[PDB]
């Protein structure tokens, strides 16, 4: 049909995946046991895209959970939906990466990359017509940033036609929880660019600002950050799982958000973001959905799009609505913010409609788009990277893995080459 | 599953192990007999191993070249808690002599301690690391520990060896020949160690007097504080957390070069119940307390140096939100300095379970706590003072006759002095800014 | 000695700037594990497709004679 | 059914027969009178009488009355039938000659007649367990004689040979090595397996493991009882892999001139030590390879194993047995010859070992027994030949031996055979 395989790497990626598998099980009316307690029929017609059939009316998600430390897996199995995932899909190493990219990517990821190879190949041959693979991880880690990128390197050779979209987590300069973070990031972004059809820059600090001010949360935890990504995760696929007036799929946006293969970096957005109490005010219409989703404060990446030029914009709406107000609304915001759009692609906006709203909520929209402001993110990494590289610092950890020194230089060449050609399209 | 083996050496090692293992028993709920009466299920698997009789045995190696200190444990409250093979004693001590601890008496039992640690590693499946607790002053805890770590690095090249050791104090001293063993242990702790936790007793004296109001404390007070610090560093392995941080993670994010593995530890808050009755505590509170030079566990001022790398362990009712606010406020201070080549030098870990309090302690029951490991260059002045006093003895050839009669060659004194001078030079090179 | 700080936890009834938004967002509050608000709405879902409505009125509407 | 008849000889034999049969009574439930207070597992050791009694099928033999008289007035005085305990008026006093050609022949027929009636009682006899010493003259001179005269009566019945070899350093006699040489013709010609053991090695194991700084021969006696119980444990009680005496003889002796394996037992720990150490299959199988745990003063690391036999008993699962032997094969200092690819023989028993009151080994749920044939035993005989030539050159103590009634040519022949015995062991030690 059109199935999706969900990869999962690292302490980070495992926690977003558990939250994401939570909501779409709540959406499809799936209890934590694994049975169906939904009411409507549309909730169970395309469950095959995410849920694999089992005996007794049971469904298993098509996920591959990987981490080099087994201590995250015990928290995964013990969560709310901790038993809904198949034990054979738990693949793990005995020793963690220790936040070293080189350790995870070569020394310890090589042994375990064959086991994750076997399951996903088994899961690939289970479904009939696979649309593509999804994966969630962190670039500041050692498992997802390290061996996780090695997964991306392998499967493009095995399955080139299938679309790969990475909802990676990009570290912040203002808030850093890893000293050697610019290293592992720099030997990561070089690995994404060569083989990744679309990338989604996620920054915790930006999500951190949103829970600060947009939702006014006194004590937000990590889960709400994962909830917003999970909501973002659901809002891009929802045009596939359910019927819509104007349908789309991953390909329809994966074909459309990239004018040139080197450009596959986008920041994601979610339109309705208010308080739980305040929903009964805020008279909900289609125009207000537009206003929330062209605000830089709504954006979940660490870049303000005002300093960049919006190359491409695609928005997917949900729930029953008549379409006239929408098509004039990005018709509206295209003219007035003309300086913020490129001139060499007229009508920069793609639209799509899913007729089914998310559970409990009435109208929502999902924003993915390409712009020049993502170049601001990488150059901040390089200024951290070269300074820590100018003194050969934090290098004996990488040198002791058996790797050489030029890998830092060519990677420093590549994203410098990327930002150079990215800058050339701004002007 | 993660396992950390303790290799405590000497009187200091045995006392510190008493404090630390009673703390572990208290938090895990282990009775001194060693049975469970009733985050994580196997949270005791990092420290304790199951037996057939439903009894948990610690993964500890107590080694001392004098039997009094270990007979205290053998006849103490925790007699049945410990394997009498795990406790290893020598008939005659090194008598504050590095040469005796390194060439004559240690070799009689080096094979025995090797066999014991071999068995202790064989029992475990996945060993995370080796925590070596000792002191440079005592002849046993210097020489025997140096030999053990020498043979340990060649037996287990990959397994990390973390160093918790007690330095000679800048002003007070329990010995006069302590600086000799201090010089001669520096080569071994430079070559066969992954990170060090140099502790002097004067700073802890000042902390306990000024903060905990104890005008007349004892050695168990400092040992309890060290056990609290070790509990904080092992908390991410023992219990679950939002950001679980293994030993390898902070080894990676604290060590720039193979010759720089000397950060500084810092634990906060340290207050009495009479004060915690009224003072409200927060993440900003504890992170500002962690940067006080009078609060530092070594006798050096980081304001006279530059912070290179900081590893923070938040514990309890902590939230990353306030963690990042604390981080931003810390970044917005001039007095706190960083090197040119480390723009982002923070390594954050978070654990759920707030620290537990022993009866007979001084720390109030606090919901949040924090441990800091700061690699910085202000530590070099301590070795500079050590070099000053060591040359101030070596020039007139004092105390070397005992060592020579024990049977080593006098050149190694000058070689180790040159090694420490070169290490200070290297720290100066790192402190150089471009 | 003494420690400096900035902000504090306070309590719920006592006046603090943003107490009102705290207590209006109190519905579905849980502060660790999971999220807090669960689903962004809690009202009634609905499953009427546009083609389904556009097709079903012929079956059921104002059957004028 | 299965039956074992014991022919213990010497002050060792009487003392080890008492200790071993003390264990035999406790495991089954025999009272010191001989009463069962509460299927026929005891038939291998006991037998029914006309009063419902159980009588051990053992023949204690000694040529001095005072050793066996302590048994006749002992706790089990009414358990042993008085004819089965055989005495003699005068002894050899540490001389092979006197116990083999002058005093031995006085009692040959009565002991042989006694063994006939015990064998007459048995229906299918499995083997003869024989215990004696190379040091004592009566445990060497006479025990050699019966082996020749038992073999003519039963040429095919198995004759296992548990013996006390002299210790490499300590000794209870000076004239001891003479008895050691001329007896080694007997244990070669009329024996089927060997279990030599020196008290020095057990003296080491007991003081270092069981924490008894002053053990006695009883402590040494009990440990040998644990070995002989486990080698017979397959016969007495049921199990997954029962292993008969005929079974382990085949997978221990590659060549008939090589029937000298080494026994090993594990664990041997005190209850003070047993409380804190967890005992698993791996933890007990590695101790059976440690040279410090051997009952013979020789290091197998100086040699190579020909054949190893496994006797597992207790709470033992077939899964951990294959995992234990897997790790053992993966150790380099454990060596094997080129012509023995697979040198194991596993047996599984269910009844766990029992403890005697006043014993040393703590009650345990599982254990292991080893029977390993290695060539490192050969150096023990070379030292004995060394000690023999330092006294045969001076012709010392020989005037005792010739005066008893045997020729001077025999010491040369006996010394020569052991050199040929030592030479054959190197041929096996050679790898092609
Ligand atoms: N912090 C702390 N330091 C200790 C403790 N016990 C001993 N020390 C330090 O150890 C130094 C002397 O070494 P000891 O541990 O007493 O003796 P040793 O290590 O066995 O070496 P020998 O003296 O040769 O036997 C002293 O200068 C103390 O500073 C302790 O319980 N806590
Ligand atoms: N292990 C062990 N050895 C014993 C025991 N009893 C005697 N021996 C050994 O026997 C040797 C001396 O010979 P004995 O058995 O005492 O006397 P014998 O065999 O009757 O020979 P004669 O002295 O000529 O009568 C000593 O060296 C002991 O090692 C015993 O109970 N256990
Ligand atoms: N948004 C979000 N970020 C997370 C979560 N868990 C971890 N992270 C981030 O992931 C980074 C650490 O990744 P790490 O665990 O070392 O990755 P690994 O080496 O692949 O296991 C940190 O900077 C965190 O900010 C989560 O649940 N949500
Ligand atoms: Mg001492
Ligand atoms: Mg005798």
């Amino acid at each position: 049909m059109r199935e999706i395989v969900h990869l999962q790497a690292g302490q980070c990626g495992n926690q977003i995946g558990a939250k994401f598998w939570e909501v779409i099980s709540d959406e499809h009316g799936i209890d934590p046991t694994g049975t169906y307690h939904g009411d409507s029929d549309l909730q169970l017609e395309r469950i095959n895209v995410y849920y694999n059939e089992a005996t007794g009316g049971k469904y298993v998600p098509r996920a591959v959970l990987v981490d080099l430390e087994p201590g995250t897996m015990d928290s995964v199995r013990s969560g709310p939906f901790g038993q809904i995932f198949r034990p054979d899909n738990f693949v793990f190493g005995q020793s963690g990466a220790g936040n070293n990219w080189a350790k995870g990517h070569y020394t310890e990821g090589a042994e375990l990359v064959d086991s994750v190879l076997d399951v996903v190949r088994k899961e690939a041959e289970s479904c009939d017509c696979l649309q593509g693979f999804q994966l969630t991880h962190s670039l500041g880690g050692g498992t997802g940033s390290g061996m996780g990128t090695l997964l991306i390197s392998k499967i493009r050779e095995e399955y080139p036609d299938r679309i790969m979209n990475t909802f990676s987590v990009v570290p912040s300069p203002k808030v850093s929880d890893t000293v050697v973070e610019p290293y592992n990031a720099t030997l990561s972004v070089h690995q994404l660019v060569e083989n990744t059809d679309e990338t989604y820059c996620i920054d915790n600090e930006a999500l951190y600002d949103i829970c600060f001010r947009t939702l006014k949360l006194t004590t937000p935890t990590y889960g709400d950050l994962n909830h917003l990504v999970s909501a973002t995760m659901s809002g891009v696929t929802t045009c596939l799982r359910f019927p819509g007036q104007l349908n789309a799929d991953l390909r329809k946006l994966a074909v459309n958000m990239v004018p040139f293969p080197r450009l596959h970096f986008f920041m994601p957005g979610f339109a309705p973001l208010t308080s739980r109490g305040s929903q009964q005010y805020r008279a909900l219409t289609v125009p207000e959905l537009t206003q929330q989703m062209f605000d830089a404060k709504n954006m979940m990446a660490a870049c303000d799009p005002r300093h960049g030029r919006y190359l491409t914009v695609a928005a997917v709406f949900r729930g029953r609505m008549s379409m006239k107000e929408v098509d004039e609304q990005m018709l509206n915001v295209q003219n007035k913010n003309s300086s913020y759009f490129v001139e060499w692609i007229p009508n920069n906006v793609k639209t799509a409609v899913c007729d089914i709203p998310p559970r409990g909520l009435k109208m929502s929209a999902t924003f993915i788009g390409n712009s020049t402001a993502i170049q601001e993110l990488f150059k901040r990494i390089s200024e951290q990277f070269t300074a820590m590289f100018r003194r050969k610092a934090f290098l004996h950890w990488y040198t002791g893995e058996g790797m050489d020194e030029m890998e830092f230089t060519e990677a420093e060449s590549n994203m410098n080459d990327l930002v150079s050609e990215y800058q050339q399209y701004q002007d | 599953m993660r396992e950390c083996i303790s290799i405590h050496v000497g009187q200091a090692g045995v006392q510190i192990g008493n404090a630390c293992w009673e703390l572990y028993c208290l938090e895990h709920g282990i009775q001194p007999d060693g049975q469970m009466p009733s985050g994580g299920d196997d949270s005791f698997n990092t420290f304790f191993s199951e037996t057939g009789a439903g009894k948990h045995v610690p993964r500890a190696v107590f080694v001392d070249l004098e039997p009094t200190v270990v007979d205290e444990v053998r006849t103490g409250t925790y007699r049945q808690l410990f394997h009498p093979e795990q406790l290893i004693t020598g008939k005659e001590d090194a008598a504050n002599n590095y040469a005796r601890g390194h060439y004559t008496i240690g070799k009689e039992i080096v094979d025995l301690v090797l066999d014991r640690i071999r068995k202790l590693a064989d029992l475990c499946t996945g060993l995370q690391g080796f925590l070596i607790f000792h002191s440079f002053g005592g002849g046993t805890g210097s020489g025997f520990a140096s030999l053990l770590m020498e043979r340990l690095s060649v037996d287990y090249g990959k397994k990390s060896k973390l160093e918790f050791a007690i330095y000679p104090a800048p002003q007070v001293s329990t010995a006069v020949v302590e600086p000799y063993n201090s010089i001669l242990t520096t080569h071994t702790t430079l070559e066969h160690s992954d990170c060090a936790f140099m502790v002097d007793n004067e700073a802890i004296y000042d902390i306990c007097r000024r903060n905990l109001d104890i005008e007349r404390p004892t050695y168990t007070n400092l040992n309890r504080l060290i056990g609290q610090i070790v509990s904080s560093i092992t908390a991410s392995l023992r219990f679950d957390g939002a950001l679980n941080v293994d030993l390898t993670e902070f080894q990676t994010n604290l060590v720039p070069y193979p010759r720089i593995h000397f950060p500084l530890a810092t634990y906060a808050p340290v207050i009495s119940a009479e004060k915690a009755y009224h003072e409200q505590l927060s993440v900003a509170e504890i992170t500002n307390a962690c940067f006080e030079p009078a609060n530092q566990m070594v006798k050096c001022d980081p304001r006279h140096g530059k912070y290179m790398a900081c590893c923070m362990l938040y514990r309890g009712d902590v939230v990353p939100k306030d963690v990042n606010a604390a981080i931003a406020t810390i970044k917005t201070k001039r007095t706190i300095q960083f090197v040119d080549w480390c723009p982002t030098g923070f390594k954050v870990g978070i654990n759920y379970q707030p620290p537990t309090v022993v009866p007979g302690g001084d720390l109030a029951k606090v919901q949040r706590a924090v441990c800091m490991l700061s690699n910085t260059t202000a530590i070099a002045e301590a070795w500079a003072r050590l070099d000053h006093k060591f040359d101030l003895m070596y020039a007139k050839r004092a105390f070397v006759h005992w060592y020579v009669g024990e049977g080593m060659e006098e050149g190694e004194f000058s070689e180790a002095r040159e090694d420490l001078a070169a290490l200070e030079k290297d720290y100066e090179e790192v402190g150089v800014d471009s | 000695l003494t420690l400096r700080s900035h902000h504090k936890k306070y309590s719920e009834p006592v006046l603090v700037y943003s107490w009102h938004r705290n207590r209006e967002a109190f519905p579905k509050d849980y502060d660790l594990c999971m999220s807090t608000y669960k689903r962004f709405g809690s009202d009634s879902p609905r499953w009427m497709s546009e083609a389904r409505e556009q097709m079903a009125q012929v079956l059921v509407n104002k059957d004028l004679v």
